[PDB]
């Protein structure tokens, strides 16, 4: 909750817009991952959205799905991904961390367990892929009891009660109508559809949302320099730089 | 929703916001059609004239003799598509030309869903496109070839994960932007409300010839009616009829593989634990941390990780019980029906035979009448039974 | 005899002396049958309730869009077996156990005459034994399988000889010394009298059903009834009925081949040369000399070097038409009716759908309501037009 | 119908029962099968069955079917074997020659056209093993008006109005009652179940038949010593006279 509306306000007073990247934790492999954040962190990144390897990805596509094996080859399991999420924390005291989780890994030992367990590490907010507004009732009542943002998906296709309930559920974020969502006072719009390039971000500032997501841009980096990891961090520190810099006034 | 998405606690509509349009979309033409008796009529006459319903309930004596048992079976092996399959598939097309779609889209293991979405595709005029999983593809080779002969589109999906639940993700993945246009055709009374309900609707017929032709030839109803439990669109096609008639037992059987100790089985309903994924919330074959795990079955029409919430359900309440039979068990029962009575069975359908069997020869002078749904045929199984012998 | 056992010139009892005394008891018992109240319920149990009688007749409106055609398919795919044969074995051994005999006596090429001989027994309680020869064994080894499952005696003859024919001597021999406790069951309308008749008695009820379900569907008659000839017993099932409807075209295909012209065809009737062979005087497949020939074609089921008297007959008096289909006709057939209908065909009732389609096609404004008899399912042929394609 | 009457009378005289082998026309092959035949008849066979062979040999079982497929193997067609019959014929006049046919080579080109040539080529009967007295009219007619001896089966299961039958129908000898046929006056019945020791040529003879027929017995001999034509008709020699001598009084 709180990192949130500390960095949204500060990036209010810089006329300056958000760029969230996406990575998978654990991929290609633990070290390697602490390492591609840190990276990703001083190369611009205003917050992150990590996702845990789940077995299976329902709304993932070729590029993420293919991030969760090498992260399940690398036998990353849960239990490793909140271990790192501690230390990513200790590193680095403000930045926002959301989660991008599968309702299963939330359900599995108890859905406020799992909110008990992301205020404990740290974690600021939760976007759980496969829960509808529908359904999100105990996921979103659970993550206000510890403190987490409750993230929301608007989609293109949605209407105005959609917009509403988005509106007073969610938390932190909407991740993305723009004007209809500030009417309804809902948190700062986060657009997330394929932003891969710098013309994009500025675009996404432009129509009023508070910034954008870059997820498989991110990755595709990754699965690019797997062979030269050293490569790999480079051309992700330049990415970000860049997607950072379209963002900024 | 227009219908409770829930049967307990089990169930709901677990999908991203994405999809909630779709699925709404389907429950409401499902809930139109089911109020329409041009729609009830043309779903009639398909099964009919298309797929020969009524099926015949067949009096087996020779494996009863000696015994205080009489068994009947429910002839879905009878059923154009040799399978249970067709009658839902046929209700769904209806509804995607309800909805005035011309896509189908459908993803399959066994082979058997994905030659169903085709004939029926085929048949009413549909643009039909099957995702499969490359190691999946390769073994159930002459599905695949049925399915392109029907004009289907076997999309090969390869990509680590190669699988069932794995080759959903692409189907769905494809609906959420098609959907439009496109119905996503489900195999099974499971996922995401509307479908655990609707695939009920479309295969209840099974239970009501059951129950008039029982009341035809014994007049009085079954001691218990027997299904296997792959994701469960069979089992409840015939208890649906019989819920209410609580003398009636209803048995659900699952996998137990090589022995449910073992680990290897597909018996999550009662050998797993209530989880959320294929859009629902029921049991499932999952690792400590939350991992979903395959089933395991020598019918792989039985390799469901999970089960329909309607069972879970009626498990949860007491009105149907479950059970689990081997692979030693299903074979057996194929062996003994096809020297007894002359039919072949299907594997899966063996799991449900066998357990009549069980029932029977624990208590050779308890007197019942049981009815087993006899699924399908099992001339795809010759080879898998061939070699273990 | 008791019944006229010649169709004109054609028929017979060209058997040797020793077997008279069968084939006279066999006349005899049905004839008793015939007039028997009792055999024709339990016939028409088993037939109903065991096999799955009266089978659909379906309407196929997406193969004749654009055309003035009405075609209508008997779906005896869907019958128990996947094929027509169901019907006459189920009859022939009710037949047996009138008789008191234990035993049925078989032999089998496609190895779908034998599976039949093979369910039936099982379900009635008889010994079956099978004779094959090596050479078509090994090709038709799943059926091979299916009929050991069924607890059929399949007996491997290999004698430089082994096919149908050449395995039908040993069958026979066995008959003469067994006819008082074994009764060989005959796959077709062929052989000696009564066969060709009785075959013909226990297949009619296709043509009664048709008759009757063409009257319900569209109050007439149909122009035209048209059904493969490899012995005759599918076809002469569908014509018996409508014999003495004169406005009913018969129409019997026979297999083309490579082409009439290869001489690499199976089609006797209009091809071939009255002989003397199979305990019957009938058209077949031979050289200058008398040397019996066999007959081809890329079905298995119609490789019959003879015809049926009754058929022979029927087309010297110009009741009945017979013509031939190729395999690429049969083939394209198989094909169109998998992705307009959603239906499999045997390649054996592809024949007759092949032409029906020929029909249509040459004249698209000839108004026609025809029939195309779909003998049996082609899951079995999937491979065989897999390999082709 | 004329060389039966003849020889029957003669064996009559001598209180002599006849023995009649079987063969195959052109087994094992053209040239060997007429040196079988010579030395079968100068071995002491009283008259001659030989059988022509057919695509599909109905009443045979594994040794006649086995011959059938040597001949065939051979090349042997119906035409070489009436060339075969012609020379028989041409060196022993007065043996009795009959055929084992089967109805298809016989309707082939012509039943009657058959027969006229089986009285050209000087053959004295035919058994059409598969035309029970019941589809005979045409063949018997044919082989009346040729002067040709219209043989019959009289099996074991055969009933009264048969054995009436087969003794008006039959001439030259009947291929087994004994009693009953004689009554009837039936053609001099020759018995042919598995007759293959001399001791069941006596007992045949005793038993009021006027011989036996021998067929597989003479064909295994051959089947046996295939790869030694001399041995083969040395061993036919010795088979011949041993049954010959159980018939002679
Ligand atoms: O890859 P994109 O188009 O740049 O968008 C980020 C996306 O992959 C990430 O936020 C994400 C990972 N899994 C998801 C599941 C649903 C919605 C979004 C996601
Ligand atoms: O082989 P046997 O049992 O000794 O009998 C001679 C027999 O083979 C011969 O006469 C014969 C050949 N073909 C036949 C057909 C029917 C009756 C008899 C025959
Ligand atoms: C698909 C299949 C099943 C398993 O699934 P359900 O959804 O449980 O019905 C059972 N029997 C047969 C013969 C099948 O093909
Ligand atoms: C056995 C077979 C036939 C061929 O034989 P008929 O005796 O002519 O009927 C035709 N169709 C099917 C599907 C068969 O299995
Ligand atoms: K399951
Ligand atoms: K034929």
């Amino acid at each position: 909750m709180e990192r949130y509306e500390n960095l949204f306000a500060q990036l209010n007073d810089r006329r300056e817009g958000a760029f969230v990247p996406f990575v998978t934790l654990g991929d290609p492999g633990i070290e390697q991952s602490l390492k591609i954040i840190d990276t990703l962190i001083d190369a611009g990144a205003d917050a992150l959205e990590l996702g845990v390897p789940f077995s299976d990805p329902l709304a993932n596509g070729p590029t993420i799905q293919n991030a969760n094996l090498r992260a399940f080859a690398a036998g990353v399991t849960p239990a490793q991904c909140f271990e790192m999420l501690a230390l990513i924390r200790e590193k680095h005291p403000t930045i926002p961390i959301g989660l991008l989780m599968y309702a299963n890994l939330v359900f599995n030992n108890g859905i406020d367990a799992f909110y008990a367990r992301c205020e404990q590490v740290g974690v600021d907010s939760v976007l759980v892929a496969d829960v509808p507004v529908e359904e999100s009732a105990p996921f979103r009542q659970a993550a206000l009891r510890h403190n987490i943002a409750p993230i929301f998906i608007c989609p293109p296709n949605a209407d105005d009660d959609l917009l509403r309930q988005v509106a007073s559920y969610g938390r932190g974020y909407t991740y993305l109508l723009i004007e209809k969502l500030k009417e309804y006072h809902a948190a700062p719009a986060l657009q997330g559809f394929g932003i891969s390039s710098p013309e994009q971000v500025s675009a996404a500032v432009r129509a009023g949302a508070a910034g954008a997501i870059s997820g498989s841009a991110i990755v595709k980096i990754i699965e690019k320099n797997l062979a030269s990891p050293k490569q790999m961090l480079a051309e992700l520190r330049s990415f970000v730089s860049a997607m950072k810099a379209a963002s900024r006034a | 929703t227009l219908l409770n998405p829930y049967f307990g606690e089990f169930g709901g509509m677990y999908v991203p916001q994405i999809l909630m349009p779709a699925l709404n979309q389907l429950e409401e033409a499902f809930v139109r059609a089911q109020k329409d008796p041009e729609f009830q009529a043309q779903f009639a006459d398909l099964l009919k004239n298309y797929a020969g319903r009524p099926t015949a309930l067949t009096k087996c004596q020779n494996i009863t003799a000696g015994t205080r048992t009489t068994l009947y079976l429910k002839r879905e092996d009878l059923l154009h598509g040799g399978a249970h399959k067709t009658n839902q598939v046929l209700g769904q097309a209806l509804l995607a030309k309800r909805m005035g779609k011309s896509e189908i889209i459908a993803e399959t293991g066994a082979g058997q869903h994905g030659v169903a979405s085709a004939l029926a595709s085929a048949l009413l005029g549909l643009k039909c496109r099957i995702y499969m999983g490359a190691k999946d593809v390769e073994r159930q080779s002459p599905n695949v070839f049925r399915m392109r002969l029907m004009g289907a589109e076997v999309i090969p999906v390869h990509s680590g994960s190669a699988t069932l639940k794995d080759a959903c993700n692409e189907a769905l993945r494809d609906w959420s932007g098609s959907y439009e246009t496109a119905h996503y055709m489900l195999g099974t009374a499971a996922g995401p409300h509307p479908y655990p309900t609707i695939v009920r609707e479309f295969q209840r017929m099974i239970g009501e010839e059951t129950k008039a032709q029982i009341l035809d030839k014994e007049g009085r109803l079954p001691d218990a009616v027997i299904a296997c439990v792959g994701g469960g669109s069979n089992a409840i096609g015939m208890f649906a009829d019989f819920i209410n008639d609580t003398s009636v037992g209803l048995i659900g059987v699952e996998p137990g593989g090589h022995g449910i100790e073992t680990g290897e089985h597909g018996a999550p309903l009662k050998h797993g634990r209530v989880g959320i994924y294929f859009g629902m919330k029921a049991p499932m074959m999952q690792t400590a941390d939350g991992q979903i795990e395959e089933s395991y079955s020598i019918s792989a029409g039985l390799d469901f990780p999970s089960v329909g919430p309607q069972h879970a359900y009626l498990n949860s309440i007491g009105r149907a019980d479950y059970v689990s039979i081997t692979d030693d068990e299903a074979l057996e029962a194929f062996k003994t029906l096809c020297r007894h009575e002359g039919i072949i069975p299907a594997l899966e359908s063996s799991h449900a035979l066998a357990h009549a069997l069980k029932m029977m020869r624990e208590q050779p002078e308890k007197e019942q009448l049981l009815v087993v749904n006899l699924s399908g045929r099992g001339d795809k199984d010759i080879f898998t039974v061939h070699d273990i012998l």
